[PDB]
């Protein structure tokens, strides 16, 4: 391969010999398209024109009042689409066009990469598929109407546990028979090479613009990026221009679930086992005899029972770190920002908020300068918060 | 050395094999057991058994249902490998291939599953999610445990596939008809790739996917490709009489005996 | 009066004598914050890095493609809280905190208004009250939770037909009370002078920004500007800076209902009458008698049964031109930008799309460099439009 | 004038004025004119009466309700000017104030709306929603037909406000002796501007607002207003007693020759 599908040990390419010459196309499309300053102009017009870029940086002083810390939030719940997702989508759907390709196969669990994959396919004029197990299509209907309504096909997946893990195969199994026509766009930074490396790159201008942005406004850099951990794709993006920069500290939030005693819970990189599925070497939500789970989370955003291999690379070498944070703690946290910011965070987002939040009241003495990553909007979780 | 006699004598007979698939422990472990036992006396040349597991992202629904109809029989991994032996201790010459999963074979270390095979009297392992390029551990362990990894040559194989499938493979070269997933509802010309793999030395060909009908193993074998895989077509057959396990017996027995004769 | 409460004819001071130097202080607190660097600087600083100013101008390629008419939209849709509304309440709220006052009161409708009111209020520490029609109450559950969960205290109106006209109602009774520590926010370019003045100059961003951006994008300024009118403030904020090229058309859009012709609409500035009511001279939806009636739509927002002075005044003078669109055509145009372009509008902002889009289709020859306001999001139209 | 010559003769009886509210067709025409009728022979020197709106911003709950009442026994402003002509073809000596909002007076004319006023005997008129700064039009249109326009003064009149007061209104002026709204559900030191209005030669002046109890009165009275006027006290017997419009009448009764006798 043209770049290294491995981070450490994890990473990898394990697909069916068939999806081989898929995997090789697209990643000779990247590397080039990295090198064109046409492919590069045209994707920078979408992001400024079309998406909102760059998103604010903004400082939440009613929330640090009476401690040392002082905490700012990256914007992307501002994003065109209310989440960060909808970057990443546009550059791949653009590397589609590119390799010639005319259709997008596409995995939605909670439904927000459906509508991302959804809403550049309308504006590049490209035919969207989406796999989406009958259980979360029954359990999100407002996103399942906002992608039909938007031109694309949604189909529900009944088999095994008819869930994101179910979508995940589907596609693949139709990608492995249309992939001279179609396009499969992953929705988050895992999965066989070269996704995990395409995704970060298109998910970059997060921490470059955090970056100029805290420079201005405070002439140094942070002492800490946090971010929630799905996938890792968001999260990812904030860290990657700061991975050089030793002095700061990143920081991925894991979901809870009830807690981690109970099992109950979306912790793989953290407490799960390594395994090899979905085409990738990593962390794994298993049972004992290596049958795949569940990952469970007040938040249906954070599904995914993986993680991606370059978080599990940063942390097995110590440049991250990751941590937890349960239902009640991520409800807490989305209560306090409406409350003291005016700002509806994601249940998502709120685990990155209630880990920067405990970071402030443990030690309210401590000088920290702290970024957390905003990654999406709340206003899909007023229901689910009021029952 | 189960595959290398076989073939030796199916070729002193003038004669391609006959391989029909089935999920263990589907509908339950003693009638799989039954439906086994059944499908050799009919005929089978050797045996494509796939273990239950949770994601078959290369198989279509008439398998996918096999392995969701393993699962609500309670059969687990341990639970085939105790299935496997009984197989083996019954019939003591043809040939048995494993159809695997990634994860199932690396979950308590790769080189103890194959180990587990090799006390079983396994002969062959194929795992569906594992390329050429990531095969080297998997390839290793089996050689290590005179266990032949199986290698996929695809329909659209270029020489530098062709030349590493023949050079890592063992037992038999799985040529894939079709592109997709597995089904017979849908059929499927290989002769380039049948010679190719004969010029570079590759183990014996078998074709796989979409192979459901007699004419279709009769072509197999005139195209140059030592025999045929068929597994939707069984399985339906059990699908189709859940309710009378004698009528399943009855008509699996009909199916590969006819499958059998377009062989010769 | 420091400044003229007159359009021509239109607008004036209609309340009670007891809440006259609540409008003179209102006024010269304005006049005053008009010329403080200080104020202007804190204003713009929180546009900037909380809204998420300034917004995108969006060309729209897919939708006019076939014809001669080059099309851009506005994206309020874009700033946080989903609307144009949010830059308004800001001012407002810096406003109420220069007179040194620490309550606010405020009136909604379809929630909208009540939302911006809200979270203004939580980031600027203001105790926030909201009247709201019982009828709207149980229609608008939603909102009504975001209100209550940004920390606003919401009040249903039981009195008259219990929807925005009592609400607006029983906000001036309590202002009437409590004008020495409560400033009323009012929600749209309407009601007694210093209002009208005042939200048009916290609004007049739109335009200024679409001033430079279309000059920079394409060395010209539009043909015409069109904008949805329910009260006034979006049209007029996208209005103002244009008001003195007098080669550039302005364009109103009122909600037609069912048709003008059933009586079952919402165009009171050219199908209603002039009456005094709401502390202004402007039309109205009235019985004969006059008796005060109100305004129907599709979308619950367009829902004001009067309009904005400024507005009356600039058609009767023939600067600006208003018009009228349908359920049916508003409904149209949402299913359109969702298919061609990606963009969920919402309802409102939809009767603005749905005019450019006509002015295209009926004269496609003719050349055309529009802009429509997009100013709000449509994710909360969803249900309503699918069923 | 007929405001003139009732303040000439209490003064000459060294008496103060009360006078009470109600909502004209509540709770409904026949039994508005018959409340009418007893509110004047128990002793009520003038009357305000007003006219229903759909939306009145000035009035509390209590009188809110009773445009409500009105409203929904179909009572019409051209339904009003009849039951005003009625009531003086009965009683020709009254002061009859109108209280009115914006709208009803514009609606089709303001000149048009006096000019029946007068033709229908009505005295003066106070129009809740129209300040001093915007009158010009119903001052002159009123001096016109001989309607005396009705100013109010605010507790926290400054200077020129009482100035302007003082020289815009007839008939009486109107103290307000609260902020917020009408309502007798809470009570409301009037003495300076009382002064400084007699000290501009303005008309009498009557206080209102909160006025519910016969000591009330005669405060006000001792202060130096000439009089007092109460709404929602009346409006609330009405409100009590809506099933038995004679036990309506009689508390009526009782409740204005109170108030009445506390004048004296
Ligand atoms: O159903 P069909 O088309 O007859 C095919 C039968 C199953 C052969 S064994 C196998 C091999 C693979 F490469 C992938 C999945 C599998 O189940
Ligand atoms: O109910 P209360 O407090 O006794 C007051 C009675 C009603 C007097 S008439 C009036 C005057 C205004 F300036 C505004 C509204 C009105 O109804
Ligand atoms: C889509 C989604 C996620 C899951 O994220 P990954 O970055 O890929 O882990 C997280 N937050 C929000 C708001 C999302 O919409
Ligand atoms: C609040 C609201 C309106 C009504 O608007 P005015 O500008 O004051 O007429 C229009 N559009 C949207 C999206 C709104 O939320
Ligand atoms: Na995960
Ligand atoms: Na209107």
């Amino acid at each position: 391969t043209l770049l290294n599908p491995y981070f450490g040990e994890f990473g990898g390419m394990y697909v069916p010999q068939i999806l081989m010459p898929a995997l090789n196309q697209l990643e000779e499309a990247f590397v080039r398209a990295q090198k064109d300053p046409e492919f590069q102009a045209q994707f920078a017009d979408l992001l400024k024109n079309y998406a909102g870029r760059p998103t604010a940086l903004t400082k939440c002083q009613n929330i640090t009042a009476g401690t040392r810390t002082t905490l700012y939030l990256k914007r992307e719940d501002l994003l065109h689409g209310g989440a960060h997702k909808t970057n990443q989508v546009l550059g791949q759907a653009l590397l589609a066009k590119r390799m010639g390709k005319s259709e997008i196969i596409a995995e939605t669990g909670a439904g927000q990469h459906g509508v991302a994959s959804a809403l550049a396919s309308a504006l590049l004029g490209l035919k969207c598929r989406i796999y989406m197990g009958a259980k979360d299509v029954e359990r999100q209907s407002p996103n399942v109407f906002r992608m039909r309504l938007m031109g694309a096909e949604v189909i529900p997946v009944h088999s095994g546990s008819a869930t994101l893990k179910d979508a995940c195969n589907e596609a693949l199994r139709d990608w492995s028979g249309s992939y001279e026509t179609a396009h499969y766009m992953l929705g988050t930074a895992a999965g066989p090479h070269p996704y995990p490396t395409i995704v970060r790159e298109f998910q970059r201008m997060i921490g470059e613009e955090t970056k100029a942005q805290i420079l201005d406004k405070e002439g140094r850099l942070p002492d800490a990026v946090i971010a929630c951990v799905g996938g890792g794709s968001n999260a990812i993006g904030m860290f990657a221009d700061f991975i050089n920069d030793t002095s700061v500290g990143l920081i991925g939030v894991e979901p809870g679930g009830h807690g981690i005693e109970t099992g109950e819970h979306g912790a793989p990189l953290k407490h799960g086992r390594v395994g090899i599925y979905f085409g990738m070497k990593a962390p794994m939500m298993q049972t004992a005899d290596g049958q795949i789970e569940e990952s469970y989370s007040i938040s249906a955003g954070l599904d995914f029972p993986s993680v991606g291999p370059q978080h599990a690379y940063l942390n097995s070498i110590g440049r991250a770190d990751y941590v937890s944070i349960t239902d009640d703690e991520a409800l807490e946290a989305f209560k306090t920002l409406c409350r003291h910011e005016g700002i509806i965070p994601a249940l998502e987002s709120s685990h990155a908020l209630a880990h920067a939040l405990k970071m402030m009241r443990e030690q309210p003495e401590k000088e920290q300068l702290l970024v957390v990553n905003l990654s999406g909007r709340g206003d899909k979780d007023i229901f689910t918060v009021h029952d | 050395e189960r595959y290398e006699n076989l073939f030796a004598q199916l070729n002193d007979r003038r004669e391609g094999a006959f391989v029909p698939f089935v999920t263990l422990g589907d509908p339950g472990i003693e009638q799989s057991l039954k439906i086994i036992d059944t499908l050799i006396d009919a005929g089978a040349d050797a045996l494509e058994l796939g273990v239950p597991f949770s994601d078959p992202l290369a198989d279509g629904p008439t398998i996918q249902n096999a392995n969701l109809r393993a699962f609500a029989a309670g059969v687990t991994p341990a639970q085939c490998f105790e299935m496997l032996a009984l197989i083996r201790e019954k019939h003591p010459t043809i040939p048995i291939g494993l159809l695997m999963y990634a994860n199932l074979v690396f979950n308590n270390g790769i080189d103890a599953f194959y180990a587990r095979c090799e006390q079983v009297g396994v002969d062959s392992v194929l795992v569906a999610d594992v390329p050429v390029e990531e095969s080297a551990p998997f390839r290793q362990a089996a050689l290590r445990h005179n266990i032949a990894p199986i290698f996929i040559c695809p329909p659209n194989a270029d020489d530098d596939l062709l030349r590493q499938v023949a050079s890592y493979g063992r037992g038999y070269t799985y040529l894939l008809s079709r592109s997709g997933v597995t089904g017979a509802e849908n059929r499927g010309p290989l002769h380039h790739l049948i010679e190719k793999l004969k010029e570079y030395h590759a183990a014996p060909a078998l074709q796989g996917f979409g192979i459901s009908s007699p004419e279709q193993v009769s072509a197999a074998v005139r195209a140059g490709a030592a025999g045929a895989i068929s597994g939707s077509a069984i399985v339906k057959i059990i699908e189709k009489n859940l309710a009378s396990p004698k009528q399943m017996l009855a008509e699996l027995r009909s199916f590969v005996s006819a499958m059998k004769a377009a062989s010769r």
